[PDB]
């Protein structure tokens, strides 16, 4: 009957310009046109950045395909009784190998995932089914799905055979059945019309495969093998392209802060398989948050510069860089009229000041690429982060970053750049100081949950104005939420705790008088009243609350129960700050 | 070398004097001495515990006057290197953080934070939104309004 | 005790280990050789044994020829005949 | 002579992150060393199969051995790295087809030899040998 | 010293509930209800009103291809349902007349299967049928079809057509690697918005780099200390979990049912345990020990429960939909009704609610 007791029940909501997710800023004084302009500007920047990112992804796929095909067709000469083996080191099973369409033979690509390889018989059957299907499709009766198909391919289709196996996740594949399948495929070398090539997509070094394969198979593969280091972040070559795309998107309009770039470097250093996607997510969320939170983003284009209002003025006057500039002005000289006009005293004047000093272009967003280009023009250095280069340029330690190569000492002065502090810089700046980026993308799951449990006052409001009308107004002040108080006693307790002793401590740390007053404060429920009249009502109520809280902790994985024969002792599974 | 003293013997007079010189109300000082009495079992370094606890109490009681003036808290810790005569400040941080860890979940500290609206130095109306992950947080990229107001008053 | 016997490395002894396993001088610790029925063999083929998961170095084996048998067979003039009596 | 001196029958072992490397180090230390960490350390027995342990012990050892910044909490990134380590079969469980990482009855174990973990430890400049030298070299 | 690995090392170094007070089902229910809807109703309502102001940010994050994950202490079921149905769907509908359908996944249900969920997804948004060449050799017709969806939706306007809501993504049956892979592959599609919630504290352990990349989460912390009465319905609280059985949810359904449906279920259970006893305790119910629908119709007609087979099927639809009884066709072509609970669970159901 109830929809809550059902699984996967679909709901069709009954629906009842305000369709922009952006909300008004400046305490609601921001105009709707400003909100629409923020929406439009964010969409423009997002479209530019992700168009460039999609071009980069197409480039990586195309280059990987070209290199794999070149390795596959290398015209290597050897006694034709060996596999043409290609080890894609550090490669995820995502590439789509394309085979040349030779008219004198059938080039077949057979993909084999670990889920497709339970044993040797199924690997052979799924390889021969794919081979027969592909041959029939290209050719435009019935056979048995085994190596006799490879033997009789020349008779059936009249063309040679060029099977190319692609082992998608070699690490996940059981190496016993993979070794047996390789040995089985070795039996197909006695036919003059068949060429067998293998491509192992390896996520690690090949030493694991050497340890997990028989020495006979290792010697068989050693006859012909090519090693390819397939990685998106290999050589720091395409992460630099994505970062440069982001810089070109926000060139002049926005300035990345040094702390933001440090956060980017830290969060990309801890990820290996997927760094480009992580970098794109981080940059996209940073731009998203900046355009959602900042009402000064309407001034990215100069056209709206004239539309500055009093609230924009009030937000602007709190600019630390503006304060530094005005203190410098008052220190170098004391023009009373000029400093009054620049300050609030003639608010009008200040606006003109902004009208003149926001369109300044920060050279770093360009300069960072120029030095970058230098490293591929004369220095021929490719193993370097553009992100780290940009970070050290923002700090001002560019020479410290450059001296590691030691080959750029001759042009050390030419590449030197001294950063400058533009006024009103932090009005248009992507930064990480509020902890929003850390909390939203890489939060402390366990730590946040444990802090909510232990210190619940930061979560539940401590309201006191409406205390009288509510039923449990008195009980709210003294008694904490059962989960938080039980977690306090949980933390205070030892690793292995009896349930009854824990319940006794929990009952002790609750009061008895006002809770008994509250339990009978509802005259409508007679059962509550008659339970309260029972002499041991408080013990039963405390037991119910403790049982509910223990059930909750067991649901959230806080505790585990040991000695299921007696089921009286539980071991803690979560300690704070770990 | 007051911190390194182990199992030193003192009385309530020193504790109440320490509470008084930091301008602590009577009720909070009595809560302090009651907490000291109940935690006397964990008095490996009584001066360490009491100094950290009074540091946290002073932070809670005067969080908002601390909010106007960024100097005062540092000025406050000047007392900690003058009144009890130990110029070390790193040990002061050690004491305050360990005693914060010790009394993180106790009822009296929670009630004090609730009635003074501190919540680790950050008011509830904004700590809830920082915890929820709102993009509209009070980012520290600009200075606070009160700092701008006092700076304007100084410059005029 | 000594024209000196060479000490082969782990990479040069892995092949010898595999060869000795192939001749069934060693077996897995708890291994069923061949199932009696076709259905039992099919079920065993479907199951993925824990022995193949663990690395080659730590695989637990068990012999078919005990040390006393080696002492009996091996001639007294061998270099390792003193090492077949533990 | 060099041809006939070495068989040469072989055709930075991992590109893991520092979090993943320290997770592997902590897992190896936890599995191959008895739960006597309470006495002295953190303020060959490696010839046999690795033992079994729990997630909380691994996290505690990881926090103990991780270099300070003042301590490293368990973020989403740490758990993601641990799940990836299990994915690459470097760390296994008592899994049987269906596997639920969140079950309290699931216990973890290591699937790297001593050489791999030694190389990983020397990569991040960690002395796992000094930790393991107490029982035997 | 606590709150640190050193605290764990320090702490990692004979009373029973026999003498604890005895509490009845009714007493527990009434005390829990009164302490759930009256204890801190006002502070929790104020907190919900506070966190209801972040809905535009949630919708904005969902628009840019980010799946939302909600964690905390308490029941987020009400939060997720209200956000999705009452706010997200009408707003997306107006920004793109009918509202966007929402597929509310109840992950706290131990009987949640990805086959039925994918069937519902296929019904809601019709995909291209998987062709002969794309079925592969005994390939997974769910995963291959989802990849076909991904390829189809890659080049198509980035509107929103479905809003699937995953309650308690770490639940007993929704945490398994198969359904997690299903959700991971569905998360790549930008034409469906995903609003999931997790309660377990070790939840991030589920997802490796690939699954955490496909989800593309933006983690949001919503702690509200809510009772979580609905989530606790499917397993006994007095036993303190001493999870994936699903018999407790069946019993909870059995208090609120028609008397004819209760009698029909009782007859089905009795005959199934008769079959199990004929065959042989801890063994589950399968079609091997189950009733034929013709034989069940004959029994029900003999007991006047159902007049004809159409009425019997209509009654059985509710039990099949709730994953309480299953009708499956065996080798002989017979269609067999079987209840996927063990002998002890069926006996408990008969003694407690079906007595």
């Amino acid at each position: 009957f109830a929809d809550a007791q059902r699984s996967h029940y679909t709901v069709y909501p009954s629906l009842p310009d305000k369709h922009i997710p952006f909300v008004k800023l400046l305490s609601g004084k921001e105009s709707e046109v400003n909100v629409e302009k923020r929406w439009e500007l964010y969409h423009q920047l997002h479209s530019h950045f992700h168009d460039q990112v999609d071009h980069i992804i197409d480039n990586i796929e195309a280059d990987l395909k070209a290199e794999i095909s070149d390795l596959l067709y290398s015209e290597t000469t050897q006694k034709r009784r060996c596999f043409n083996t290609i080890f894609l080191l550090g490669s995820d099973s995502t590439t789509k190998i394309e085979l040349k369409d030779e008219s004198s033979r059938y080039n077949v690509l057979i993909e084999l995932t670990p889920k497709e390889s339970p044993n040797v018989r199924m690997m052979l059957r799924r390889s021969m089914y794919k081979l027969y299907s592909a041959a029939d499709a290209e050719e435009h009766n019935d056979v048995s799905y085994d190596l006799s198909l490879v033997e009789n391919f020349k008779r059936l289709f009249g063309k040679d055979l060029a099977m190319v196996f692609n082992f998608k996740d070699v690490d996940s594949i059981n190496f016993n059945t993979l070794d047996n399948f390789i040995i089985l495929l070795k039996s197909a070398f006695k036919y003059d019309h068949v060429k067998i090539s293998l491509i192992f997509n390896i996520n690690t070094n090949l030493s694991n495969i050497e340890k997990n394969l028989r020495q006979s198979t290792i010697r068989l593969l050693k006859r012909n093998y090519h090693k390819l280091d397939v990685s998106s972040n290999k050589g720091f070559k395409y992460g630099n392209q994505i970062f440069q795309s982001f810089l070109d998107t926000v060139d002049g309009k926005l300035n990345l802060s040094d702390r933001f770039v440090e956060f980017i470097l830290s969060k990309m250093a801890n990820n290996t398989n997927h760094n480009l996607q992580l970098l794109t997510k981080m940059l996209d969320y940073s731009l998203m948050s900046y355009f959602f939170q900042n009402a000064f983003s309407v001034f990215i284009d100069p056209v709206n510069v004239d539309f500055l209002n009093d609230d924009y003025l009030k937000i602007l006057s709190r600019c630390p860089t503006f304060m530094f500039f005005v203190e410098g002005l008052i220190k170098q000289h004391a023009p009373a009229d000029e400093i009054l006009s620049l300050l609030t005293n003639k608010n009008r004047g200040l606006e003109e000041f902004f009208v003149e000093f926001l369109v300044r272009e920060n050279p770093i967003n360009g300069h960072a690429k120029f030095v970058a280009r230098f490293l591929e023009e004369e220095l021929n250095i490719t193993n370097f982060n553009l992100i780290e280069l940009y970070h050290n340029l923002l700090i001002g330690k560019l020479d410290s970053y450059l001296d590691r190569w030691s080959a750029c000492k001759e042009y050390k002065d030419r590449l030197h750049f001294e950063p400058i502090d533009t006024i009103f810089q932090e009005l248009f700046t992507l930064d990480n100081r509020s902890g929003l980026l850390t909390q939203s993308i890489f939060p402390s799951y366990k730590s946040n949950i444990e802090d909510n449990l232990l210190s619940w006052e930061q979560v539940l409001p401590s309201l006191d104005k409406e205390n009288y009308d509510t039923l449990s107004g008195d009980l709210d002040k003294i008694m904490a939420p059962v989960l938080g108080q039980l977690f306090k006693l949980y933390r205070e307790a030892n690793m292995t705790i009896n349930i009854y002793d824990f319940y006794i401590a929990f009952r002790e740390t609750l009061p008895k008088e006002e809770i008994l007053n509250f339990i009978r404060k509802d005259p409508s429920n007679t059962k509550l009243l008659e339970l309260a009249e029972t002499p041991d009502a408080f013990d039963k109520v405390a037991l119910i609350l403790f049982m509910q809280a223990i059930f909750a902790f067991e649901n959230m994985g806080l505790i585990k129960f040991q000695s299921t024969k007696s089921y009286d002792l539980v071991e803690k599974c979560v300690w704070r700050g770990i | 070398s007051l911190l390194v003293k182990k199992y030193c013997k003192m009385t309530t007079e020193e504790i109440i004097r320490l509470c008084n010189d930091f301008e602590l109300p009577r009720e909070v000082a009595y809560k302090i001495v009651d907490e000291y009495n109940i935690n006397a079992s964990r008095l490996v370094c009584p001066w360490q515990l009491v100094c950290g606890l009074v540091l946290n109490c002073t932070f809670i009681v005067f969080n908002e006057r601390r909010r106007k003036d960024p100097r005062i808290d540092h000025f406050i810790v000047s007392k900690m290197c003058s009144l009890m005569l130990t110029s070390k400040v790193d040990d002061v941080i050690e004491c305050v953080k360990l005693v914060k860890e010790l009394i993180i979940g106790e009822k009296w500290f929670r009630d004090l934070q609730i009635r003074y609206d501190d919540f680790d130095g950050i008011r509830y109306d904004e700590i809830i939104f920082r915890k929820l992950g709102s993009m509209l947080q009070t980012t520290n990229i600009l200075v606070t309004d009160d700092q701008y107001n006092i700076w304007k008053k100084r410059i005029e | 005790r000594i024209n000196t016997i060479k000490l082969w490395l782990k990479k040069d002894v892995k092949n010898v280990w595999e060869n000795l396993v192939q001749l069934d001088f060693f077996t897995e610790k708890s291994a069923v050789g061949l199932r009696d029925n076709a259905t039992a063999a099919f079920y065993a083929s479907n199951y993925q044994f824990q022995g193949t998961m663990i690395p080659f170095d730590l695989r637990s084996y068990q012999m078919q020829i005990i040390l006393q048998e080696l002492r009996r067979i091996i001639p007294k003039s061998n270099m390792y005949y003193s090492w077949t009596q533990l | 002579i060099k041809l006939f001196l070495s068989t040469d029958d072989n055709l930075q072992t991992y590109d893991l992150s520092i979090i993943s490397k320290y997770l592997l180090i902590a897992s190896y230390i936890c599995s191959y060393l008895e739960p006597r960490y309470d006495a002295s350390i953190f303020s060959n027995p490696r010839y046999l199969q690795p033992s079994l342990f729990a997630i909380e012990r691994l996290l505690a050892i990881f926090q103990a051995i991780f270099p300070i910044q003042s301590l490293m909490k368990a973020n989403i990134e740490v758990f993601q790295n641990l799940s990836e380590l299990h994915t690459l079969k470097l760390i296994a469980t008592t899994m049987n087809k269906n596997i639920d990482y969140l079950s309290p009855k699931v216990r973890w174990k290591v699937n790297v030899p001593w050489e791999i973990i030694k190389e990983i430890s020397e990569s991040v400049h960690f002395n796992i040998s000094d930790y393991f030298s107490d029982i035997h070299e | 010293f606590l709150d640190t690995f050193e605290g764990y090392f320090d702490q990692r170094k004979r009373h029973t509930m026999s003498m604890a007070p005895d509490v009845t089902r009714e007493e527990f229910s009434l005390v829990s209800n009164f302490f759930n809807e009256n204890f801190q109703k006002r502070p929790r309502q104020k907190l919900f009103e506070i966190q209801k102001k972040m809905f535009p940010q949630y919708w904005f994050e969902l628009t840019q291809g980010f799946s939302l994950l909600f964690y905390g202490v308490g029941s987020k079921r009400n939060f997720l349902e209200e956000f999705a149905i009452d706010y997200l769907s009408p707003k997306i509908a107006y920004s793109q007349v009918n509202s966007i359908p929402c597929l509310i996944l109840n992950g706290y249900n131990p009987s949640c299967n990805y086959r039925d969920v994918f069937k519902e997804i296929t019904d809601l948004l019709v995909p291209a049928e998987l062709t002969r060449s794309e079925t592969k050799y005994w390939g997974n017709h769910v995963i291959l079809q989802i990849q076909k969806m991904i390829d189809f939706y890659k080049n198509q306007p980035l509107d929103i057509k479905l809003i699937l809501v995953v309650h308690n993504l770490d639940g007993p049956s929704i945490r398994k690697n198969t359904f997690q892979t299903m959700l991971s592959f569905l998360s790549v599609i930008r034409q469906i918005a995903i609003v999931a919630s997790t309660d377990h504290i070790y939840a991030p352990l589920l997802w490796d780099n690939m699954k955490a990349q496909n989800y593309n989460f933006v983690f949001h912390d919503i702690s509200n200390f809510e009772p979580s009465t609905v989530e606790s319905t499917f397993q006994d609280v007095m036993k303190m979990g001493k999870t994936s059985s699903g018999a407790e949810g069946a019993k909870y359904v059995l208090q609120s049912l028609t008397v004819n449906s209760k009698k029909m279920y009782k007859l089905l259970i009795e005959t199934q345990m008769q079959n199990m006893g004929n065959l042989s305790g801890p063994k589950r119910g399968t079609q091997r020990t189950g009733v034929e629908l013709k034989l069940f119709n004959h029994l029900c007609a003999a007991d006047f429960i159902a007049s004809n087979e159409i009425a019997l099927r209509s009654m059985l639809r509710e039990f099949i939909e709730h994953k309480m009884a299953n009708i499956t066709k065996n080798n002989s072509g017979m269609e067999i009704i079987w209840v996927p609970y063990t002998y002890a669970e069926l006996e408990k159901l008969l003694k407690t609610v079906l007595n």
